[PDB]
């Protein structure tokens, strides 16, 4: 429906799906094809 | 927390004459009518 970017999808999968899937019966390693959202502070050296 | 998500454990029993199967089935029927983003699961004795 074009409401979520792949960064938004990656965060949702990481935050809501990955942990439960990683503890599911018979599941060894689980690799996320993306990254969970962090609070990104993008510094400007001119303003610092 | 239950399976890595925030939870609230609810204990109860089937009323006299009725089996646990019917009591659990109603709790599921009542759980389905709850607000958006509220799920449920069976643990301990109910899991077995």
């Amino acid at each position: 429906d074009g409401t979520m970017t792949q960064e938004d999808i990656s965060d949702y999968v990481a935050a809501n799906m990955k942990d439960a899937i990683s503890r599911t019966s018979g599941v060894g390693d689980v690799q996320l094809f993306g990254s969970q959202y962090a609070m990104r502070i993008w510094m400007n050296p001119n303003e610092l | 927390r239950y399976n890595g998500l925030p939870s609230m454990e609810i204990l109860g029993q089937a009323a006299p004459g009725k089996s646990t199967g019917e009591a659990m089935e109603l709790m599921e029927q009542l759980a389905s009518k709850l607000p958006t983003g509220v799920g449920y699961d069976w643990t301990g004795m109910s899991y077995q």
